[PDB]
C-alpha cells in the first residue's frame, strides 16, 4: 500500500477515513465520524 | 513480461580494476520512487547469492566493492576493485511486475 | 426551500428528464416531450464540482497523530499527549462535519435558485404572449411549434413575432370565445 | 380548447441516497458523493516497496539487546515501519530496566 | 433582508397575529380577521428546532480542560500545558461564536424567505383574478366570502370557478366606468 | 448568481455610475443620466463594513506560538511541542481561509440581493402604469419628467396620479398604433 493502519491497509481515493488515527504513508485524513456525504445533485421528489 | 537484457554477455577484467555490468529493462521497473531491480551473484558450482536489493543497497555481508547504481530502464552493477573471488555469473532480476523475470546473466573472468 | 421553486411552486421533479438537472417539458400539436437546458445544468455541475474540490483541498493539511510512548512516571505528559491529540481530532471532525452540513444546505438551495432563475429567464422572455399557470408551466396565447419551443429554450424566443397573435387571442378571451 | 404549453422542471430519479443539513436530517437527493472511507483490508503490508520489520513476540528492547529468543532478528535489512505487540513475551528475559527507553524508541521512529 | 419581504415590500409586521409566525389578514363584507398559515409556520418551527439541536449536538464533543500540576522545574511543560489548553479554548470559542453569528443570519433570512414564498403561493393561485397592491396585499376582482378566503389559505382556491366574475369586473374597470 | 440579478436578467453593470453601487438610469425628452440610490448603497457599505470588522475582531484572540527550547533527551516533548504549535497554525489557517471563501460568496450574493430588491421596489410601485421589459428597465405608459423620476427613486411615486393617463395609452397600443 500507500497507506497502512494498525488494523489494516487502506486503498482509497476518499479525502477522509475513520479506521484508526495512527497511520503511516500517504493516507486520507482521520476523523471520528461514522458517515460523511456531500450533496451534489438536488432534492429528490417522491 | 518485462524483458531484462544484460550487457555485455561475458566480461574479462584485469585484477584490481573495475568491472561494469549493465542491465536494460524493456519497460520501466521503477515506481513508488524506488527501482525494483536486484543483483545476484552465482559463484561457479553453487546456488546464486543476493548482492543488491532495489538497485542500490547492499545486502548485509556484502563488501563495498559492489556498486549498485541506476534508475528506470537501465542499471549497472559496478565491481571495483575486482578481487580474485569474484569469478561468477551476475544476474539482474526485476520485482516491479510479475512474472518475475531475470537477466541473461553476465560471466566475469 | 429558500427559493421556493424546487418542491415549491413546482411540486416534484421529472423522472423522465434524464439528460440534465434542469429543463423543460413542452406539449403542442406535434407531440410532447422533455429536453434539458444544458448550459444552466453545466454551470451547476461546474459549481458543485469546484465546491467539492474546494472542500477536499482546504482539508488537505490537517492534524496527523503520531505515536509516542511514555513510562510509568511520565503520566502527566502522557495524558497531555493524549488530550492534545484528541483535541485536534475533535476539532477537525467538528470542522469537517459542520462543513458538510453547512455546504449541503448551500448546495440544495443552489439548485433551488437555479431552477427559479431559469423559470424567470423564460417568464421575462414571454411576458403577455403567454399565461403563467402557476405550477411552473406557461400556456401560450399563440401557436408554438417545435422550432418555437427550441427558441424559448435557447433564449432566442422572438416576442415581437407572436405579439400580434397573442393580443388577438386575449381579444377573443375578453369576448368570452 | 387547450393551448400549447412549456414547463420548467428538474431531475428526479430512483436514488435513495441521503444527505444531512443543519435544518433537516436525511434529505433524499438525486445524486451524492461519499467522502469517508470506512474499509480496510485487515493485513499488515509492505509500504511503498519496503516490508516492515514485524517483530513477533520480541519487543524493541528484546530486539536491540538481542534476547536469545529474538534470534530471528539478529540482522535485519531496511524496513519501512516496525510492528510491536502490546505485550511481547520476549523482552528483558533477565529482569531490569532500559534507560530512556522511550526516548530511544522515539529515535527509531526516524530510522 | 435578502428576500426583501420582511421589512421590505411588506413593511412592518402584525402585532395582532399571535398564533403563528406567518399568515393572513382578510377583509370583506362579512368582517375582517387574522389567520396563521399552519403548515409554513410549522416548517419554520421544525427547521429552527432541528437547527438549534444540531448546534447543541455538534458542540457535544469538544475540548475539556483537565488540571495537571507541575513543580518549579517543570516550567516549560507547564507553559506548554497552559498554552495548549488555552489554544483549544480559543478555537472552540471562535467556532461557537462564529457559528452563532452565521446561523442567526441564516435563520433571519430563512424567515424572510418563508414569507416571500407564502406571498408567492397566493400570487400564483389568484393571478389576474386579483390585483397586486404592492404592500403584501391582494384585492380580489370578485367577491370572496369566508369559505372562499379559507380556500386561498389552504391551497384549494378554484381559479376557473371565479374567473368569469373577475373578467367581468376588469371590463367595467378598463373603460373607466 | 443566486438571485439572478447581477450578471443575470440585468446583464452587465454601468461604467458611468460612479457615486454608488446600485442606482438608476432614466431616459425622457429632457435627457438621460445616472443616479445612485443613496439608501441601498449606504446599507451595503454599512453591511460590508460591519462584516469585515466582525471578521477582524473574531480573529483577534488566536494561537500565538512561543519559543521553547529542549535538550537531546527531550526529543519526545520537543516533538509534542512542535506538532502542537503546528497543529494550531493549521486550524487557524483553515479557519481564516474558509471564512474568507464563505463570506466572499455571501458578500457577492448580498449585492445580487440588493439589486433585485431595488428593482422590485420600483416594480411594485409602478405596476401596470409601466411595462416590464425584462432587462432591468421599465418603459412608462405615461410621460414621467425629471421631477417624477426623482419621486420613484425615493419612494414617493404616486400611482393613482398617473393611473388615468396610463390606461388611456394602453388603449391606443391595443388599437395597434
Ligand atoms: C380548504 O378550505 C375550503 C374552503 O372552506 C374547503 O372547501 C369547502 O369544503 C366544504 C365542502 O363540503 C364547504 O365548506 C362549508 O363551509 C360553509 C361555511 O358557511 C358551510 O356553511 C357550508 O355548508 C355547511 O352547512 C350546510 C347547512 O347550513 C350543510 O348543507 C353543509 O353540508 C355544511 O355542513 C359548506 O359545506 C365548501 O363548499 C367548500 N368550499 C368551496 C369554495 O366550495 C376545503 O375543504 C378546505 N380543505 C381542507 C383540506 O381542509
Ligand atoms: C422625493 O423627491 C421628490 C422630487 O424632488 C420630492 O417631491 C417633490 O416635492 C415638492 C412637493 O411639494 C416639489 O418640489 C418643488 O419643485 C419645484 C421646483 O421648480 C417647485 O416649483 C414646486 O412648487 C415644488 O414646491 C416637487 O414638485 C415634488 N416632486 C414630485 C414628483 O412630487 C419628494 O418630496 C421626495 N421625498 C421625500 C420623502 O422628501
Ligand atoms: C424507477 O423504478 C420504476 C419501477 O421499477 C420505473 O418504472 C418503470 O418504468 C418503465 C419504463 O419507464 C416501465 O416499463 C416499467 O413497467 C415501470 N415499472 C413499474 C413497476 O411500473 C421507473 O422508470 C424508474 N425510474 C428511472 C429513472 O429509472
Ligand atoms: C436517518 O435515516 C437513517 C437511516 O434510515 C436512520 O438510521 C436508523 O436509525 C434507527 C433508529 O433511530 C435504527 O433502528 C436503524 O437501524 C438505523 N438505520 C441504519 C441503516 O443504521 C436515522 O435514525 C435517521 N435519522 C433521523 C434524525 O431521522
Ligand atoms: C555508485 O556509483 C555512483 C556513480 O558513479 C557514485 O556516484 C556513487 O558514489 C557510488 N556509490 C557508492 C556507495 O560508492
Ligand atoms: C442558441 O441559438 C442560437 C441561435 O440559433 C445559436 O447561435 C446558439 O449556438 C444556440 N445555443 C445552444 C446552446 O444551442
Amino acid at each position: 500500500t500507500k497507506c497502512q493502519t494498525p488494523m489494516g491497509a487502506i486503498n482509497s481515493s476518499m479525502p477522509f477515513h475513520n479506521i484508526h488515527p495512527l497511520t503511516i504513508g500517504e493516507c486520507p485524513k482521520y476523523v471520528k465520524s461514522n458517515r460523511l456525504v456531500l450533496a451534489t445533485g438536488l432534492r429528490n421528489s417522491p | 513480461d518485462i524483458v531484462l537484457t544484460q550487457s555485455p554477455g561475458s566480461l574479462t577484467v584485469s585484477l584490481g580494476q573495475r568491472a561494469t555490468i549493465s542491465c536494460r529493462a524493456s519497460e520501466s521497473v521503477d515506481n513508488f520512487g524506488k527501482s525494483f531491480m536486484h543483483w545476484y551473484q552465482q559463484k561457479p558450482g553453487q546456488s546464486p547469492k543476493l548482492l543488491i536489493y532495489r538497485a542500490s543497497n547492499r545486502e548485509f555481508g556484502i563488501p563495498a566493492r559492489f556498486n549498485g547504481s541506476g534508475s528506470g530502464t537501465d542499471f549497472a552493477l559496478t565491481i571495483n576493485p575486482v578481487e580474485a573471488d569474484d569469478v561468477a555469473t551476475y544476474f539482474c532480476q526485476q520485482s516491479n511486475e510479475d512474472p518475475r523475470t531475470f537477466g541473461g546473466g553476465t560471466k566475469l573472468e | 426551500g429558500l427559493f421556493g421553486a424546487i418542491a415549491g411552486f413546482i411540486e416534484g421533479g421529472w423522472q423522465g428528464m434524464v439528460d440534465g438537472w434542469y429543463g423543460y417539458h413542452h406539449s403542442n400539436e406535434q407531440g410532447s416531450g422533455y429536453a434539458a437546458d444544458k448550459e444552466s445544468t453545466q454551470k451547476a455541475i461546474d459549481g458543485v464540482t469546484n465546491k467539492v474540490n474546494s472542500i477536499i483541498d482546504k482539508m488537505n493539511t490537517q492534524f496527523e497523530a503520531v505515536g509516542r510512548e511514555f513510562n510509568n512516571l511520565e503520566r502527566r505528559i502522557e495524558n497531555l499527549n493524549k488530550k492534545m491529540e484528541d483535541g485536534f481530532l475533535d476539532v477537525w471532525t467538528y470542522n469537517a462535519e459542520l462543513l458538510v452540513l453547512m455546504e449541503n444546505e448551500r448546495t440544495l438551495d443552489f439548485h433551488d435558485s437555479n431552477v427559479k432563475n431559469l423559470y424567470d429567464k423564460v417568464r421575462l422572455q414571454l411576458r403577455d404572449n403567454a399565461k403563467e399557470l402557476g405550477n411552473g408551466c406557461f400556456e401560450f396565447y399563440h401557436k408554438c411549434d417545435n422550432e418555437c419551443m427550441e427558441s424559448v429554450r435557447n433564449g432566442t424566443y422572438d416576442y415581437p413575432q407572436y405579439s400580434e397573435e397573442a393580443r388577438l387571442k386575449r381579444e377573443e378571451i375578453s369576448s368570452g370565445r | 380548447d387547450p393551448g400549447d404549453q412549456i414547463c420548467i422542471g428538474y431531475h428526479a430519479n430512483n436514488s435513495t441516497e441521503q444527505v444531512d443539513t443543519i435544518m433537516e436530517k436525511n434529505v433524499t437527493v438525486t445524486h451524492a458523493q461519499d467522502i469517508l472511507e470506512k474499509k480496510h483490508n485487515g493485513k499488515l503490508c509492505d509500504l511503498d516497496g519496503v516490508k516492515p520489520l514485524i517483530l513477533r513476540d520480541c519487543s524493541v528492547a528484546g530486539w536491540l539487546l538481542g534476547n536469545p529468543m529474538c534470534d530471528e532478528f539478529i540482522n535485519v535489512p531496511e524496513w519501512s515501519y516496525i510492528v510491536e505487540k502490546a505485550n511481547p513475551v520476549n523482552d528483558l528475559c533477565y529482569p531490569g530496566d532500559f534507560n530512556d527507553y522511550e526516548e530511544l524508541k522515539h529515535l527509531l521512529s526516524r530510522i
